[PDB]
């Protein structure tokens, strides 16, 4: 018996291919608590989630419990160091981030596994002894609005929060969740309010033990595990909070049947219907908003997508339960427009419930819900591993709506069969309980109302009873058909075994002019499942801005032909992702082996014998002229990353140029560009996964054949298969680009520290130093002097050439955050003499064990493999390779790299500046810097600037 | 498609 521990077990239900080991627990105070015991994992992790959200915020102080998980982090009476935690994990090879939702905060990080236990104390001590630092408090709090100031432009969030000002006033759904300087300082100083308490009050009055669910994975067994969260979780005290409900809907009666007229902030056409519907999460064995999503979603053939994409009306389609809250749900039906699709809305949202009363009229059909069941069934089966910071992170919060053995299995398996649930949901589905919202350019001017918090212009009507009664009265549409039988469900699991010559790393198994072949048979997960990843070359597609756009179109047409066909096989978990690169196409076939050689073939033949509509060209060249145009409305720090790859890459087409010459992409011109792409190509290709060599040169010839064949593919010459290189800065050389960004009221900045070519001794000298300002960059840059939001240090890496990279968002001047990152770089400097030879040593081992922290599902490997091929450096074994070289660095190694390399009196110092202004535009302090040579033409000043060489193979 | 915005600590 243990007092500390109220109930155990039984056995946590996992899958037969999971070979970690499980244990739930409910400690005495309360506590959910599922133990996860892995003794190969290179991390560790833990989590834990508190049943209470922005839903529980105080009226008068808005993002308060958002306010305070960000407080959390920044010491405890235990731990009073301001960064300890953040400290502690940076020098063990660890992260952690959190978040907060309407009914959950959840706090999450991961460690070498060797020092769980030292991470897992600092982090008890969140929910025990939080300081909230007054210091700390007028600080953290620009972080909060400077969050919400990033998002304030962002059309997603807009509506999101409109969603929630257009239903019960004070229901709390209604409460603005993010928070900002105002409601968190200024309205609160004005109110008399004294924060640091209404924080300690909101942590004492909700953080209950009661409320609480933790997850903890570790090497350790799962006894030592126990011993080790009783130990340090069984001081949460338990208050009893009850849990809030919300029973009462937000959206009554005077909230339904209307219409929503909204000015977005990019070029969109959107058109959103929503149903309110009761919270379906108590029926989560049967799960009857999955079924009617998987019909009302449904792309393939006989579809409501399908059909409104006929009428070209739409373009995408989605549809399904949307969580509400604890007491309410929704439904909804979401889809783009088209510019005539906007025209006749009236007539889209009949569809939509001439396909609901098509579901009515045959009713509840057993063999769906069984393929549903048997897809669910097998996806969990084969379910690939998790990393352990995010594993525990979901395990955490999905512990307070199942039981503890149903834990893993709830989401994913279904068991009953519920066709009452099925047609009393269907049941709420009709136009007197309507909600519709579009959102559209054309409505600008003619607003009248405007949203609070994000200053949304819109228009809020009645929809006219006329129309409800066409809605109500809606025949059954002759051309809505259910879906029929899912013919890419795999059968075949049967996983291959090891050939006698399989090898470790990928190896060449064929290379002819045509084809570049690397293949490895999986020797370590073992499921049915393969990656085949395959570039295609050719200089027609990237030789100018009028290619480059035909090459977009041309497979964003063909991805368009092939979707009802493929959704099949999404849905049987096989997937596909086709895009053009600079270099050509990019080819992606994941998912099982089984029916993934007749979707490729399919692909591929299609891609040869391509036949364009007309009518859908001229309606994905109007999405992709927005799609260019909407790049004016992404945040600055963005911009500031797309203007730095454009300076530092030999050719680069900006967007701007590829409007231009998007006007005279005529169809006859396009139809007449595709023969000549696939005139001739090199295919280098990796198939890693469930598949012998001889399957896999047979794929690959299968691919060669069919377009050998259909498009008369003949090889490229080597010549015409180079990459791009990188702009070579000159020594002690300072360069500054900027440019205004007309939507967004922050500004942003990339600065760009050119080192050498990646050279296996070039590359950790990088690595090492970027690990050692990681930590302090983001302390002093943000947690310290509030400068943004976001605030990113760490490598930059591209055509071969390394270097450093600092990215901030901010409100104040770039030209200010150029010295506080020069001075925070005089301030690690003197900090990387004064730091003890085992300090040093520390972050050896913390970089040492991130680079050999091992995949642990195919797609993360094959991610690695990939990396090397499409970098043409082929360095399978890079880890072992640079991490053995790394522990012989000296402190004193790092110190002549930055003195040489980094430092501002650098020899070699080759620094670049993005400048990205706003819309409209003691502390340690920066020594005095030249005056830079301002970039005014892009082209004109790489035409005067050398060229790096591209790194030699293997 | 079935379906299937959450304020975060850091990006
Ligand atoms: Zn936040």
């Amino acid at each position: 018996n243990n007092p500390a521990i109220k109930r155990i077990g039984n056995h946590i239900t996992k899958s037969p291919e999971d070979k970690r080991e499980y244990r739930g627990l409910e400690l005495a105070n309360g506590i959910k608590v599922l133990l996860i015991s892995d003794p190969t994992t290179d991390k560790s992790s833990a989590a834990l989630d508190v049943h209470i959200g922005s839903l529980s915020d105080p009226p008068n102080i808005a993002g308060l419990s958002h306010f305070l998980q960000h407080m959390l982090f920044l010491g405890t009476k235990k731990y009073p160091k301001e960064n300890e935690y953040s400290q502690f994990l940076s020098e063990h090879a660890g992260s952690s981030n959190a978040f907060t939702s309407g009914e959950h905060t959840n706090y999450y990080f991961d460690v070498s596994h060797e020092h769980l236990e030292g991470a897992l104390d600092r982090f008890a001590q969140f929910f025990l002894s939080p300081l909230f630092d007054e210091s700390a408090k007028d600080r953290e709090v620009n972080a909060v609005d400077s969050e919400h100031e990033k998002n304030v432009m962002n059309d997603a969030w807009r509506l999101f929060q409109l969603e929630k000002a257009t239903g019960n006033p004070k229901h709390p759904f209604s409460k603005f969740g993010t928070g900002n300087k105002y409601t968190l300082e200024t309205r609160p100083n004005q109110e008399g309010i004294d924060v640091r308490q209404e924080l300690l009050k909101f942590h004492s009055a909700y953080y209950s033990s009661n409320l609480m669910a933790v997850v903890v994975l570790g090497r350790e067994s799962l006894d030592d595990l126990t011993n080790l969260v009783v130990k340090l979780f069984s001081e949460v005290e338990n208050k009893n909070v009850p849990l809030p409900e919300f029973p009462e809907h937000p959206f009554q009666e005077e909230h339904l049947k209307q219409l929503y007229k909204i000015v977005p902030i990019k070029d969109i056409r959107n058109l959103y219907v929503t149903f309110p519907i009761p919270d379906l999460q108590k029926y989560y064995k049967s799960n009857p908003g999955h079924y009617l999503g998987h019909l009302i979603g449904h792309e393939g053939p006989g579809s409501l997508l399908s059909e409104l994409k006929s009428k070209g009306w739409v373009n995408t389609l989605v549809g399904g339960q949307k969580e509400g809250a604890r007491g309410f749900m929704f439904f909804i039906i979401n889809v783009d427009l088209t510019e005539e699709g906007l025209l006749h809305v009236e007539d889209i949202i009949l569809h939509m419930f001439q396909y609901i009363q098509k579901l009515r009229a045959e009713g509840p059909q057993e063999w769906v819900f069984q393929e549903l069941k048997d897809l669910n069934a097998v996806a969990f089966r084969f379910k690939d591993k998790e990393r352990p910071r995010g594993y525990t992170s979901k395990i955490a919060g999905i512990l307070h709506y199942y039981p503890l053995e149903e834990v893993l299995t709830a989401e994913y398996l279904l068991e009953e069969f519920r066709p009452d649930l099925i047609e009393m949901v269907l049941d709420k589905l009709r136009p007197e309980n309507v909600r519709v919202a579009i959102v559209s350019k054309s409505f600008e001017g003619k607003t009248d109302r405007t949203e609070e918090w994000y200053g949304t212009q819109y228009k809020q009507e009645a929809i006219p009873d006329e129309v409800i009664k066409k809605w109500q009265n809606a025949d059954l549409n002759g051309k809505f058909k259910l879906p029929t039988k899912n013919e890419f469900i795999p059968t075949n699991f049967e996983i291959l075994p090891l050939e006698k010559e399989a090898t470790p790393y990928p190896a060449l198994i064929k290379d002819t002019a045509m084809s570049k072949l690397w293949f490895k048979q999986d020797d370590k997960f073992f499921l049915p499942k393969a990656n085949l990843n395959f570039e295609f070359f050719s200089p027609f597609a990237y030789v100018d801005p009028l290619h480059s756009n035909m090459a977009y179109l041309y497979l964003e047409l063909l991805k368009d032909s092939l979707n009802e066909y493929a959704y099949a096989a999404e849905l049987a978990g096989l997937s596909y992702d086709l895009q053009n690169t600079i270099y050509g196409m990019y080819l992606s076939v994941k998912g099982y082996n089984d029916k993934q050689p007749i979707l490729l073939k399919k692909i591929i033949e299609k891609m040869a014998t391509f036949e364009i509509d007309e009518k859908r060209f001229e309606i994905i060249k109007e999405a992709y002229m927005r799609s260019l145009n909407n790049f004016r409305a992404e945040q600055p720090h963005q911009h500031a990353m797309y203007y730095l790859r454009l300076l530092m890459t030999e050719v680069a087409w900006t967007k701007d140029e590829l409007k231009e010459a998007l006007d005279d992409v005529t169809l006859p011109r396009l139809k007449a560009f595709i023969p000549q792409l696939l005139s001739r190509l090199h295919i280098e290709a990796l198939l890693h996964g469930n598949i012998t060599k001889q399957a896999a040169l047979g794929i690959m010839q299968m691919v060669e054949d069919t377009l050998i064949e259909h498009a008369h593919t003949k090889p490229l010459l080597p010549s015409q298969l180079v990459r791009y290189r990188e702009v070579q800065l000159p020594d002690r050389g300072w360069f500054v680009y900027q440019q205004r960004n007309e939507v967004h009221n922050n500004s942003g900045i990339e600065i760009y520290y050119q080192t050498d070519m990646q050279s296996t001794s070039e590359n950790m000298f990088l690595e090492l130093f970027a690990q050692i300002i990681s930590e302090p960059a983001f302390n002093t840059l943000r947690t310290k002097e509030q400068l943004g939001y976001i605030v990113f240090s760490g490598p930059r890496r591209a055509n071969g050439i390394q270097g450093l990279r600092f990215i901030i968002q901010s409100e104040k001047p770039p030209h200010y955050l150029e010295s506080r990152v020069e001075a925070f770089l005089i301030t690690m400097e003197k900090s990387i003499e004064d730091m003890t030879e085992e300090a040093f040593q520390k972050h050896i081992q913390a970089l040492a064990i991130r680079r050999l922290d091992k995949p642990k599902k195919l797609s993360a490997e094959s991610a690695k493999y990939w990396g090397e091929i499409i970098s043409q450096q082929y360095n399978f074994d890079r880890d072992n390779t640079e991490v053995a070289y790394l522990k012989t660095l000296t402190k004193e190694d790092i110190i002549k790299f930055y003195k040489e390399m980094l430092a501002v009196d650098a020899p070699r110092r080759h620094k670049v500046s993005v400048h990205v202004l706003a819309r409209e535009m003691n502390l340690s302090q920066a020594p005095a810097l030249p005056q830079p040579e301002v970039i005014q033409n892009m082209t004109e000043f790489k035409r005067g600037l050398p060229l790096f060489p591209l790194v030699k193979p293997h | 498609a079935p379906m299937g915005f959450q304020t975060k600590r850091s990006k």
